[PDB]
């Protein structure tokens, strides 16, 4: 938030006063800044890409505005950059498991990417 | 369809509260009542 920013004014000041400095180098502020990002830590949850997925294949469907065309579209319209035989499979599992946990109803009304 | 919603209304053998218990469902949750009129409704 914008509270971190005054945090990272409050942290140069002082990464400064620690150097007896009459004013605020950049130096002083790539440190609090360092120090600042290295504390917040990544949640770390149990493959994670999926979210890559379904950000990536909600957008299109965002961009559009029956399962049978629809599905097969999907199953080609991420396909067009990368070569596999092996990834569909993947893309088809992700899609049931978004299918089965309700997050498609062929992109349900209420849902924020 | 809506005429399907008066299909339905004839092979039963009023419109207000056919469209009225639609109504409430539409605001009753999510499934198979949201996804007809989601939709039908934005391509009329």
């Amino acid at each position: 938030t914008v509270r971190q920013l005054e945090s990272m004014i409050r942290l140069s000041e002082a990464m400064a006063r620690m150097h007896c400095c009459d004013e605020v180098q950049p130096k002083h502020v790539k440190e609090a800044f360092r120090l600042l990002n290295k504390s917040i830590i990544r949640v770390e949850t149990p493959e994670y890409c999926r979210i890559s997925n379904l950000i990536v294949l909600h957008l299109r469907k965002v961009e559009e505005e029956k399962r049978s065309e629809l599905v097969n579209w999907y199953l080609k319209e991420i396909e067009s950059e990368i070569d596999s035989e092996e990834e569909l499979i993947n893309k088809k599992r992700i899609i049931e498991k978004v299918i089965h946990r309700l997050t498609h109803y062929d992109h349900v009304l209420i849902e924020l990417t | 369809s809506q005429v399907s919603e008066h299909s339905i209304i004839k092979d039963f053998t009023p419109e207000h509260a056919i469209h009225k218990v639609l109504q409430l469902m539409l605001r009753r949750g999510e499934i198979q009542h949201r996804m007809q009129r989601k939709v039908l409704y934005r391509l009329k």
